[PDB]
C-alpha cells in the first residue's frame, strides 16, 4: 500500500476501478 | 367373571397406550410452541434489549460449544479494567512474585 | 449415593428396642 | 435470496479493525 | 475466520491436548513404577513440614 | 451384630490423642457400619432426571432452535395481511364435539 | 454460518481432554492438615 | 453546508410530482404489495418506491459519507467507487416492505401520507444530518420487526390453544 | 512474644524451637505462651523445616519443563489473540483510506 | 419469613428443565465473571464434600456432634427454604436439598436436634419431596420408577423419632401446637397453610409405601422395598401412639 | 532489564517491585488507538466468536450493526403504536384469538362437556 508508487497494486487497482465506474457511467 | 374382566382389561389396554403416545407427542409440541411464543413475545416487548440478549447469548453459546474459555478480549484490552480491579491484582502479583513465577 | 439397606432398618429397630 | 437484502460481513469487519 | 479455518483451528487444538493427556498418563505410570517424574502441575511440597 | 447405642458413645471410641470389651464391640461396630454406610460402586448412579441432564446437548438444541425460529421471523417474506391463521380445532376434535353434543341429551 | 453439529462434536472431545484440574491418580500425598489450614487462610 | 441540500435533493433525486401522485395512489389503494405500486409508477423498483415512501436516499454512500456516531459501520467492507450494494438501505426496505404501509403511516409522522402532505413533511425533515436518516430508518425497521414478532407471537398462542383442545379431546 | 519466637526460630531452622526455651526466655505464664507457640507452629512459620528431605531427581516428560512452551500451542486461557491479516484489494483500499 | 417455599420434587425438575432449555440462559455464566455465582459454587462444593465425607463409620459419629456442623445445617436449611432468592441457579437449590437429605440420612441415628426451628425445617424439607394433590390424604402416592429420594426422608423421620427428649419433645410441640424464636416459630406455623402439618406428614408417610405397585403385579417388590416400608410404618406408629393423644377440631 | 522486577525496582529505587508491576499493568498504552472511550462496538465486542453469516443470515448481521445507533424508547413507542393501530383496525376475555362467535360457543361447549 503506497499510493505514490506507480507500480503498486493500489495505484493500478484504484485507477481501473474509477475508470470502470466512469466507463459504465 | 374375573377372567372375563381380565380379558376385557387386556383388550382395552393397547387402545389406551396408543392414546398416551399421542398425548405425549402433543405435550412435546406444546412445550416447543411455548418456547417460540416466549421468544417472539420478549422481542416484541422490547426490540433493542431482546436484540442485545439474542446476540450476547449466541456468541457466548458458540464459545462454550467450541470449548474455548477466558475473559472477553475486548474488555481486558483497555486500562480501566486494571483500575477497577485494583484489589485482586495486588493480591495476585504478591502471590505470583512470592512463589517466584513472575 | 447409597440405597437403603436392611441394616438401616435393623439399626432403627434396635434404637427403638434399647430405649 | 435475491429479494432478501445483503448483509455486512462481520468476519472481514473484525480483520480490518485489528489490522487498522 | 470462516468455517473451514475455524474447524482447522479446533483440529490443531484437540491434537495438542491428546498429546498432553499422553504426557499426563506417562507421568502417572512413571510415579506408579516408583520413578519420581514431574507432572503437568508442579511438584507440590518438599520435605519441609508437609510431606 | 446390630451392636448398640453404647458402642456409638465417644467414651468407648477413639479420639485425637496427642479394654477387651471395647475392642470387642468396636469390631462389630466397624463390621456393621461399613456394610451399611458403604456407597454403591455400580450402576444406577443416575438417581433422577436432573443429574444426567447435558448442558452441551441442550445448548446445541437451543442454538438450533433460536436460529431457525429467527429465520422464520425475518427471512420469511410473507406480508402481515397474507399470514393465514391456523385452525383452533382439528378434523377429529370437530367430530368428537359433534358426537358428544348429539349424545348430551341423555 | 457454521455447521455447529460438527463443531460441538469436536468441542466435546476438546472439553474432555482439556486440563481443567487434577485427576484422582495424580494428586499425590493428600495432606489433610495442609487443606485444613488453607481453608482458614481467607485467601481465594 | 452543501451536504444538507445534497441529502434534501437526493431524497427527491428523480421523483417528479406525477410519479409522487401515482406512488401515493398505489400506496393508499393497494395494501402491502409493493410490486403493483412499482407498476403503478412504472419506471421504478418496489425498493425505490419503499425508500421514497420512507423519504430515504439510495446508494448507501450519501449516508455516512465519511469512514463518528456510526460505531462499527465504518469498519464494513464494500465495493469501492462502483458496484453499489446497499446492505443498510436494502435491509430497511426489506423490513418495511412487510408491514402494511397504512399502519406504517400510523407508526411514524415522517412517512408520506397524502398528496397534500408532501411539502410540509419535506420542510420539517430538512436541516438534518446524514446520521439522522440512518437513525430514523433503522428505528422504523426495528419497530417493524417487533410488530412482525408480535404477530408471530399471537399465531403461536393460537397454535398452543389448538394443542390444548387436542389434549382435551384425547 | 511473637517476634521473639519467630526471630529465635529463624536463626537455626533445623532445631525444634521448644516451648520450654520460650518460657524460660520471656516472662509470662506458661499457658498463654504454650497456646501462642502451638498457634504459631500450627500455621507453619516456626518448626516447618526441622527434618527436611531432598527431592531426588525428576525425569521430565516433554511439555512438563521450564521453557517448554511453543507459539504453536493453543491459548485456551491468555485471552489476548493474534489475528489473521486480511489482504484483499478493496480492503487494502479501505485500509489506505481509513 | 414471608413465604415458605414448598416447591415439590417434580415441579423443581420441570423448573430446571425449563431453565436449561431457555434461549437466554445464564446457567453457565462462569465463575470469574460474577462473585455471587462464586459464592454459590463454593457452597455447592462444601455440600458435595460434606455429603461425600459422611459415608464412613467414624465420620458419621464425629459429624453427629461438631456443634459447627449442626449450626451449618440449621443455617443452610433456613436459607434454602425461607429465602432462596440469593442462590443464582435453580439447580443449586434442588442440589442443596438433594445432599442435605443424604447427609442427614447417615447422621440422624445419633443426632440430637438443637432448636425447634431446625426441627420444623427438617419436617418441611422432608415433606418437600413427593407430590401433593389439588379433608383427605393430601399426598398422591409416589411411584418408584422416578427416584428413591423420598425414601431417604422416611429414614430421617424414623431415626429422629427414637429419642424421647429433644427429638420427640420438639416434634410434639411442633405438630400439636430463646425469646425471639418464640416469635419465629409462631410466625412460621401460621405461614404454613389447623393441623395441616400433622395430616401432611402422615399422608406423606402413607406415601412411599407402594401399596398400589406391589398389589398391582409378587415377592420381588416387597423384598426390594422392605426397609422403606418398615421404617415408614415405624414412623407412623410413633406418630399415632405418642403424638396424637386436647386442642383438635377435626 | 526485560522482566526482572527486582533489578527494575532497584533501578527505580524507593518502591517495592509489586508497585512497579502494578503500574506497568495499569499504563494506558493502547487505549488511544482502540475505538471507544470506555455508543457501543457492537458485534466486534465479541471478537473471536462471530456466529453471523453474510450468506445465511443477512438480516441479522445488519440488525446487529444497527441496534447500537437507535434509542430503545422510541423503538418501543413505535412498535406499541403499531400494535395499537393494528388493534384499532382489527376491532373495526380472550376475544383476540376467539374473534368469531362460532369459536367462542365452541370453547363454551368444550367447557360444558368437560364439566358434564
Amino acid at each position: 500500500m503506497n499510493t505514490s508508487d506507480s507500480e503498486s497494486t493500489l495505484y493500478k487497482y484504484l485507477k481501473e476501478s474509477k475508470r470502470k465506474y466512469d466507463e459504465i457511467t | 367373571e374375573l377372567n372375563e374382566n381380565a380379558r376385557e382389561l387386556e383388550q382395552i389396554k393397547p387402545k389406551i397406550a396408543l392414546q398416551d403416545k399421542e398425548i405425549t407427542s402433543v405435550l412435546s409440541n406444546l412445550h416447543e410452541s411455548n418456547k417460540r411464543y416466549r421468544f417472539f413475545k420478549k422481542i416484541s416487548e422490547d426490540p433493542v434489549k431482546a436484540l442485545n440478549e439474542c446476540i450476547a447469548s449466541t456468541s457466548n453459546a458458540l464459545k462454550v460449544l467450541s470449548g474455548d474459555e477466558g475473559y472477553n478480549e475486548d474488555m481486558v484490552r483497555r486500562a480501566n479494567f486494571y483500575k477497577e480491579n485494583e484489589a485482586m491484582l495486588r493480591e495476585n502479583i504478591e502471590v505470583i512474585l512470592s512463589n517466584g513465577r513472575m | 449415593i447409597r440405597n437403603i439397606n436392611v441394616q438401616d432398618a435393623l439399626l432403627t429397630n434396635q434404637l427403638y428396642k434399647n430405649h | 435470496p435475491g429479494v432478501l437484502p445483503v448483509g455486512i460481513d462481520t468476519h472481514t469487519a473484525t480483520d480490518i479493525y485489528q489490522t487498522l | 475466520f470462516s468455517n473451514k479455518e475455524y474447524i482447522s483451528r479446533l483440529w490443531h487444538t484437540l491434537k495438542y491436548y491428546q498429546d498432553l493427556k499422553n504426557t499426563r498418563m506417562k507421568s502417572i505410570t512413571s510415579t506408579s513404577q516408583k520413578i519420581p517424574s514431574a507432572s503437568i502441575w508442579g511438584n507440590g511440597y518438599s520435605g519441609y513440614g508437609n510431606g | 451384630n446390630i451392636p448398640s447405642l453404647t458402642s456409638f458413645a465417644e467414651e468407648n471410641n477413639y479420639q485425637y490423642g496427642y479394654t477387651y470389651a471395647q475392642q470387642q464391640l468396636n469390631k462389630q461396630r466397624q463390621d456393621f457400619e461399613r456394610v451399611r454406610l458403604r456407597p454403591e460402586q455400580l450402576s444406577n448412579i443416575i438417581h433422577d432426571e436432573s443429574d444426567t441432564i447435558s448442558f452441551r446437548s441442550n445448548l446445541l438444541k437451543n442454538f438450533i432452535s433460536s436460529n431457525d425460529a429467527f429465520n422464520m421471523l425475518s427471512l420469511t417474506t410473507v406480508p402481515c395481511d397474507r399470514i393465514e391463521k391456523s385452525r383452533l380445532f382439528s378434523e377429529k376434535t370437530i367430530r368428537y364435539l359433534m358426537q358428544k353434543q348429539h349424545e348430551m341429551k341423555t | 454460518g457454521y455447521d455447529i453439529n460438527y463443531i460441538s462434536k469436536i468441542g466435546e472431545k476438546i472439553d474432555s481432554n482439556k486440563p481443567i484440574f487434577l485427576f484422582a491418580p495424580e494428586l499425590g500425598a493428600i495432606n489433610l492438615h495442609a487443606l485444613s489450614m488453607s481453608l482458614q487462610s481467607k485467601n481465594l | 453546508p452543501l451536504k444538507k441540500v445534497k441529502i434534501l435533493e437526493q431524497i427527491d433525486e428523480n421523483w417528479s410530482k406525477e410519479d409522487l401522485q401515482k406512488l401515493l395512489k398505489g400506496i393508499q389503494e393497494f395494501g402491502a404489495d409493493w410490486y403493483k405500486v412499482a407498476k403503478n409508477v412504472g419506471n421504478k423498483s418496489p425498493e425505490q418506491c419503499i425508500l421514497r415512501f420512507l423519504q430515504l436516499p439510495i446508494e448507501d454512500k450519501f449516508l455516512y459519507g465519511d469512514g463518528n456516531g456510526l460505531g462499527p459501520l465504518k469498519y464494513a467492507p464494500h465495493l469501492p467507487f462502483s458496484k453499489s450494494e446497499n446492505p443498510v438501505l436494502s435491509t430497511i426496505a426489506f423490513l418495511v416492505g412487510l408491514v402494511n404501509p397504512k399502519t406504517v403511516q400510523s407508526m411514524t409522522q415522517r412517512a408520506i401520507q397524502s398528496a397534500e402532505s408532501i411539502k410540509s413533511q419535506k420542510e420539517e425533515i430538512s436541516d438534518q444530518k446524514p446520521i439522522e436518516h440512518i437513525k430514523e430508518g433503522s428505528e422504523i425497521a426495528i419497530s417493524s420487526l417487533g410488530y412482525r414478532s408480535h404477530i408471530f407471537a399471537t399465531n403461536e398462542e393460537r397454535q398452543m390453544n389448538f394443542l390444548t383442545n387436542e389434549l382435551i379431546r384425547l | 512474644y511473637r517476634n521473639f519466637m519467630v526471630n529465635s526460630y529463624r536463626l537455626n531452622p533445623n532445631e525444634y524451637f521448644s516451648v520450654t526455651t520460650a518460657r524460660r526466655n520471656v516472662s509470662g505464664d506458661a499457658a498463654a505462651l504454650f497456646r501462642l507457640h502451638k498457634f504459631l507452629t500450627k500455621w507453619g512459620l516456626i518448626n516447618y523445616q526441622v527434618d527436611s528431605k531432598l527431592l531426588p531427581k525428576n525425569i521430565e516428560p516433554p511439555l512438563t519443563s521450564q521453557y517448554s512452551t511453543r507459539h504453536d500451542a493453543p491459548r485456551g486461557l491468555f485471552p489476548f489473540e493474534s489475528y489473521k491479516p486480511s489482504v484483499q484489494l478493496p480492503d487494502m483500499a479501505k485500509l489506505k483510506k481509513m | 419469613p414471608l413465604k415458605i417455599h414448598r416447591t415439590p420434587y417434580l415441579t423443581s425438575l420441570k423448573k430446571i428443565k425449563d431453565e436449561i432449555d431457555d434461549p437466554f440462559t445464564k446457567i453457565n455464566t462462569r465463575g470469574a465473571e460474577d462473585p455471587k455465582v462464586l459464592i454459590n459454587d463454593q457452597l455447592s462444593t462444601i455440600s458435595m464434600i460434606l455429603r461425600n465425607i459422611s459415608f464412613s463409620d467414624n465420620n458419621s459419629r464425629i459429624m453427629s456432634r461438631n456443634f459447627y456442623l449442626k449450626r451449618f445445617i440449621s443455617d443452610l436449611l433456613w436459607l434454602v427454604l425461607i429465602h432462596p432468592e440469593n442462590f443464582t441457579c435453580n439447580r443449586k437449590i434442588l442440589n442443596f436439598k438433594k445432599d442435605l437429605v443424604i447427609v442427614l440420612s447417615n447422621i440422624s441415628h445419633l443426632l440430637e436436634i438443637a432448636s425447634s426451628i431446625d426441627c420444623l425445617l427438617i419436617l418441611i424439607l422432608v415433606i418437600s419431596f413427593g407430590q401433593p394433590k389439588l379433608e383427605s390424604l393430601t399426598f398422591n402416592e409416589f411411584q418408584l420408577q422416578w427416584g428413591k429420594y423420598q425414601t431417604f426422608g422416611v429414614d430421617i423421620l424414623a431415626k429422629l423419632f427414637s429419642l424421647e427428649k429433644p427429638n420427640l419433645n420438639y416434634f410434639k410441640s411442633i405438630l400439636l401446637n430463646n425469646h425471639k424464636d418464640k416469635k419465629l416459630l409462631r410466625r412460621l406455623l401460621n405461614l404454613y397453610n389447623r393441623h395441616n402439618l400433622l395430616n401432611d406428614v402422615v399422608s406423606f408417610l402413607f406415601s412411599a409405601i407402594p401399596l398400589q405397585q406391589v398389589l398391582s403385579q409378587p415377592s420381588l417388590l416387597i423384598d426390594q422395598f422392605s426397609p422403606v416400608i418398615s421404617q415408614s410404618l415405624t414412623s407412623i406408629l410413633v406418630i399415632v401412639q405418642k403424638i396424637l393423644p386436647f386442642n383438635f377440631n377435626k
